[PDB]
């Protein structure tokens, strides 16, 4: 296959629409890995997505330690 | 309440050099002759690759410090503080803020210089992280510090109202919470005015980003001198080698070629050494920036003149071309007044020392007050402790102490 | 290894060894080849020394950082964030390794959080009450005071609260009762 990235042209890798942690950095936010029996090039995932409940009169207090 | 700006460089520009094109151009005879000098280019490639990976390591260490990406809730009330200029703006396609846009715009037929340098074997590689990812990291850090506080730097993010967070920080610097709870509106107005002044200064002044511009200028000057070195004879007949080959016989052409090769190799060596030194300095700056990010943004620092000039309250990060910008919010006293003091109070033949504050007098009476704010109170046994008689301490004075129990005995 | 391998270069001379150069050419002419070889080898060795100096400087910086970490994290307790580990620092231990040190950091991390409703101050008898070293919480029916980093509810009293001003200036104040521990024993 052929793929056009801002770092050039990539031949031999198939582009997928998922996102994983980077294994081999190619550049411009594009990384590559060996998975599935094949080589897949993907876009980096910064991390999990979270939201915090904020209001005038709410607090969170821990009840245990490690 | 004061807001101060700090600028720190983080990374550099990644470069790659092609030996054969730079030295021998498009001549095959020089290409054949070059092999005699051994392995002089594998070392150069290794050094440049090391610098290139070092830059990405620097950026990743500085910015990637949060495991989860947070978002601010749609409601934008934070106790009167605006924050609308430093939070992401969804309208623009870059998902950036006003100050970030100003900072990026601040630092900047015919053929472009980049193409001309590329056509001689000097190329620039792209960084691993785009600007959007750095913006997302900055937004996540801002959301975490606004909503959770410093709890997200040591575990899970626990929500807390902004006013109570400010009260905790005031307690940290050494002032009680009632000051904030009674001057919330004034503090919010001061913060908004300071942010507006920062806006005006950024929009007007164009010389506050010197360090990143100096980095860019140094890189440009190094490339310029490397390119200019190609047009010097080094003691030969001419710089152009085809004329040397055509004009005169091989016996002296070999000497001329050797002179040119030695000169160009020496120039490349000098360039690599200067690049190594500059990269070391940039890495030191990046380490300092990472430490500052971990100490001033994810917590409160007691160190003096580290996270701002004054008493530190908190800080905010923003991105910049090849660098980071810190907005420090700090506390400074004003409108001071003179008073008369004593070290202890001798009452009932016993010495009395304050528990937290200091003793003051306004001319006739005596009070106890906190250190960083004028708030007098009557000297009682609840805010005083006794140790020994009053004939040893130098400078003790006479007064009376109030006991909150005897009034209740008779009433 | 690369310094050793550089010895096979010719640097434009007729051979990579000296004895054959001295055993094939007259003294008037061998000088140019000897000069070329000597200059090349000197340049290689100088480059090696310079790179060694730069690497030594970096190692010195790392050693200074390790010394500071040993001074603060091990011999004492550090309040710096993310310096002696992730979390709240408790203590640390050193161990040795070939050309390096290994630090084991023992730290404290909260877990098992729970939601609560809070107010900044309590209005009682026309006066505002603030916590001393805690925070006000409520479980939907009653009110308590608890420490920040652990759950330990307690009854609001005079001993753990202080008063300043009226209760018509603080935003978010609520009405409740503050228990006086002097009258009940006085009236008994």
């Amino acid at each position: 296959n052929v793929f056009q990235t801002r770092a050039g042209c990539l031949i031999g890798a198939e582009y997928v629409n998922n996102s994983y942690e980077c294994d081999i950095p190619i550049g411009a936010g594009i990384c590559a890995s060996y998975q599935t029996q094949s080589i897949i090039a993907y876009t980096m995932s910064l991390g999990a997505e979270n939201s915090v409940a904020y209001s005038n009169n709410s607090i969170a207090i821990p009840t245990n330690f490690t | 309440i004061s807001v101060t700006t700090e600028i720190l460089p983080v990374s550099m520009t990644k470069t790659s050099v092609d030996c054969t094109m730079y030295i021998c151009g498009d001549s095959t005879e020089c290409s054949n002759l070059l092999l005699q000098y051994g392995s002089f280019c594998t070392q150069l490639k290794r050094a440049l690759t090391g610098i290139a990976v070092e830059q990405d390591k620097n950026t990743q260490e500085v910015f990637a410090q949060v495991k989860q990406i947070y978002k601010t809730p749609p409601i934008k009330y934070f106790g009167g503080f605006n924050f609308s200029q430093i939070l992401p703006d969804p309208s623009k396609p870059s998902k950036r803020s006003f100050i970030e846009d100003l900072l990026f715009n601040k630092v900047t037929a015919a053929r472009d210089l980049i193409c001309a340098q590329k056509f001689k074997g000097l190329t620039v590689l792209p960084p691993l992280l785009t600007d959007e990812m750095i913006a997302q990291y900055t937004s996540a850090l801002l959301a975490g510090t606004i909503t959770s506080g410093w709890t997200f730097g040591a575990g899970a993010a626990l929500q807390i109202p902004f006013a109570m967070q400010m009260a905790y920080r005031f307690n940290g610097i050494g002032v009680t919470q009632n000051v904030l709870y009674e001057n919330q509106k004034l503090i919010a107005n001061q913060f908004n005015s300071a942010i507006g002044k920062i806006q005006d200064s950024l929009s007007s002044t164009a010389s506050a980003l010197g360090k990143l511009q100096d980095v860019v200028n140094h890189n440009a000057q190094a490339l310029n001198t490397l390119v200019k070195q190609l047009s010097s004879k080094f003691g030969a007949i001419s710089s152009v080698l085809n004329d040397i080959f055509s004009r005169l016989d091989p016996p002296e052409a070999e000497v001329q070629i050797d002179r040119l090769i030695t000169g160009r190799l020496q120039s490349l060596q000098t360039y690599v050494t200067q690049q190594l030194i500059r990269a070391a300095e940039i890495r030191a700056s990046a380490n300092l920036a990472a430490t500052k990010m971990s100490e001033c943004v994810l917590g409160q620092s007691k160190r003096v003149d580290f996270c701002g000039k004054g008493y530190h309250l908190m800080s905010f990060p923003q991105s910049a071309p090849h660098g980071v910008v810190f907005l420090h919010v700090t506390y400074v006293p004003a409108q001071e007044k003179n008073f008369t003091t004593a070290p202890a109070i001798c009452h009932d033949g016993k010495a009395h020392f304050p528990r937290e504050g200091v003793f003051v007098s306004n001319g006739t009476h005596w009070f106890v007050t906190q250190r960083n704010f004028y708030e007098p109170q009557i000297i009682t046994t609840d805010n005083t402790f006794v140790s020994g008689n009053c004939d040893v301490v130098i400078g003790i004075v006479n007064n009376t102490v109030y006991d909150p129990l005897q009034p209740e005995l008779d009433s």
